[PDB]
């Protein structure tokens, strides 16, 4: 029969900070070292039950490069949740992280619910960010926050489905 | 996933992290190994340090940031790496100086003045055309530096932690009449676990001052006799080779290309053998070299004794049936075979019997690595004399001798790209005068010759043999 919720959920952040990598651990279950730049946008897709309840979730990887900003930016509506990815190896893409809260606020609903990742956690010796700080910045701006390791799938399942029950919660409480 | 199924293998060593480091353009993969190098012993790395700083100054910043923060924590942790990154860092620019400048800036003051006194006690020699006068200089020189002892000073030719307490002065000597005349020096140290822990020892003010061609056990025992510091079961003595008009950079690719032949050999039970002696690059210029105890030239020995190798043989170690002959032929064959592979892979030069080395046991060492690879100033050679001590063409000792060239070109050949990997990473934006060619890589990958088979690799060390004597 038919799914009880359609979830669409766009991965955004800066280019390199490993939102495809994130992707295909959630879905597939897979990593590649070298993966290459997105083109514009990558699409995956994952079922979960919550309460009882079949909750499709599509996931649309977005494009870092301003190249296809704009195509990203299209994405943005009707998306219901969005993880905003960093690399804790990088201090920039951490520092960019208030202007894609900006643009996500600018081209999508006010009302979408945003996961703070903190990618590449296996990276412990080159690490940019400290766990507090972005917790504290998480907790500032109300967003949810995470770190995650794609490469060793450590809190993967644990941000999506997070991300996701907190959305159904949302959904079913305002119901 | 392969390439991560790799990376966290068994296979994942320090060479193949360099390897990947030099090669991937990918950077997650640069970060990846650059995290990685905090995961491995700090003996590992150390080995590669050179490679390293070479990779840091001579190509792109995606690399040397990759490989900055490693760097940078190792130096936090030990000062004597400090100084030998600082050292490396000069010594091959000609990007680093930054970096460089801010590991001096941090301490490191006492060592870099100790090491400035050597030079100019080095440089001071040039007025003296002699050996001895020259010597004679360098004692007086060495008098007054012991008064700035002791201080947070250590040789790194060390294989351990510790603090220079005094110099026998009287014991220096300088090793031949040129111009920047290398000389010899005895230092005596007190040992520690931790040398950034300890902070400096106290000082504490004619029998034993004679300068005698004694063996090293002996010339311990004297100078610790006399020695103020040598009650101590902390007291230990070294001794260094200053040169401070030698670049010794070629001579430090040598050295890791010796200690990888050497692991090879010793991994495929090859009972080859060298002696590798450790290499203290200071400047593009200048440096220090951790001598070999008990170990005369060739030419120092035939003109001592006045009498031919085979001859000194027989009067040192005894006759044809002695054990102790037996025993110094077997030595000497097998040395001979090892330095005929490093010549021949490393294309060593300028080789005399100045230059080859005899120690008590009979083993042969070559020494001043200089002019290998492209640069030619003459190679290795056969003589009469050493097929005699080897006794004869014919003999078993010869055919051994010939066999173990095989077994040890076999077993560098197993494992080749470790060694191509030492000089092929070094040669990247190298002024040196080893890289002349634009093909120094080719050449020497050639000298393996991965498309012979085992008869083939007979037949060129029958030719080898031939075309050296
Ligand atoms: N150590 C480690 N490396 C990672 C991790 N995730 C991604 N990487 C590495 O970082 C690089 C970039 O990852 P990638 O997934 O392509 O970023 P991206 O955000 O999707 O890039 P884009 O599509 O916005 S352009 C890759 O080479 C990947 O190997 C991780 O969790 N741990
Ligand atoms: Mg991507």
């Amino acid at each position: 029969d038919e799914y009880d919720y359609l979830f669409k959920v766009v991965l955004i952040g800066d280019s390199g900070v490993g939102k495809s990598n994130l992707l295909s651990r959630f879905t597939r279950n897979e990593f590649n070292l070298e993966s290459k730049s997105t083109i514009g946008v990558e699409f995956a897709t994952r079922s979960i039950q919550v309460d009882g309840k079949t909750i499709k979730a599509q996931i649309w990887d977005t494009a870092g490069l301003e190249r296809y900003r704009a195509i990203t930016s299209a994405y943005y509506r009707g998306a219901v949740g969005a993880l905003l990815v960093y690399d804790i190896a990088k201090h920039l893409t951490y520092e960019n992280v208030e202007r894609w809260l900006k643009e996500l606020r600018d081209h999508a609903d006010s009302n979408i619910v945003i996961m703070l990742v903190g990618n590449k956690s296996d990276l412990r010796h080159l690490r940019a960010v400290p766990t507090d700080e972005a917790r504290a910045f998480a907790e500032k701006n109300g967003l949810s926050f995470i770190e995650t390791s794609a490469l060793d799938s450590t809190n993967v399942e644990a941000a999506f489905q997070t991300i996701l029950t907190e959305i159904y919660r949302i959904v079913s409480q305002k119901q | 996933s392969w390439l991560l199924r790799l990376f966290e293998s068994k296979l994942f060593d320090i060479s193949m992290a360099i390897s990947y480091l030099y090669n991937s353009k990918e950077p997650g993969v640069q970060a990846y190994i650059g995290n990685r190098l905090f995961c491995f012993r700090n003996e590992d790395v150390d080995f590669y340090l050179p490679q390293l700083l070479n990779m840091y100054i001579h190509m792109d910043e995606d690399v040397g940031d990759a490989i900055k923060p490693y760097i940078v924590h190792r130096c936090r942790q030990s000062i004597n790496f400090s100084l030998q990154c600082a050292l490396l860092l000069g010594a091959y620019s000609s990007r680093g100086t930054k970096l460089r400048k801010l590991i001096l800036s941090d301490r490191l003051a006492p060592e870099r003045e100790f090491i400035k006194s050597l030079m100019a006690i080095g440089k001071r020699l040039a007025t003296l055309p002699t050996k001895e006068q020259k010597t004679q200089r360098l004692i007086s020189e060495l008098s007054l530096l012991n008064h700035k002892l002791p201080a947070r000073v250590w040789l790194p030719t060390a294989g351990f932690d510790h603090h220079v307490v005094r110099v026998p002065h009287t014991q220096a000597v300088v090793l031949n009449s040129k111009d920047k005349a290398p000389y010899l020096i005895y230092v005596e140290v007190l040992e520690c676990e931790n040398f950034d822990t300890t902070s400096v020892p106290a000082r504490i003010p004619d029998p034993s001052a004679v300068a005698l061609k004694e063996p090293w056990q002996e010339k311990v025992r004297r100078i610790r006799e006399g020695s103020p510091y040598g009650h101590l079961p902390n007291w230990r003595l070294l001794s260094v080779i200053v040169k401070c008009g030698d670049d010794l950079r070629q001579e430090l690719l040598a050295f890791q290309v010796l200690k990888q032949l050497q692991s090879i050999w010793e991994q495929e039970r090859v009972p080859l053998w060298i002696k590798p002696y450790k290499i203290l690059v200071i400047s593009a210029d200048s440096g220090m070299i951790e001598p070999v105890v008990n170990a005369v030239s060739i030419h120092q020995v035939k003109k001592q004794s006045q009498l031919s190798l085979l001859d000194y043989f027989l009067q040192e170690h005894g006759s044809y049936t002695t054990e102790a002959f037996l025993s110094a032929q077997r030595n000497f064959v097998q040395s001979c075979a090892g330095y005929c592979l490093v010549c021949y892979l490393l294309q060593v030069k300028d080789r005399h019997n100045g230059n080859i080395l005899l120690d008590a046991e009979g083993h042969i060492i070559h020494i001043d690595f200089g002019f290998i690879l492209s640069s030619s100033p003459s190679a290795f050679k056969l003589t009469t004399e050493f097929v005699d001590v080897m006794g004869g063409l014919d003999g078993d000792m010869f055919n051994y001798y010939k066999m173990l060239m095989l077994q040890g070109l076999i077993a560098a050949r197993k494992h080749m790209d470790k060694v191509v990997q030492i000089v092929e990473i070094m040669q990247q934006g190298s002024q040196l005068p080893c890289f002349h060619g634009s093909s120094t890589i080719r050449n020497l990958k050639e000298r393996f010759h991965m498309s012979m088979t085992e008869e083939q690799l007979q037949l060129l060390v029958e030719q080898m043999v031939d075309g050296s004597m």
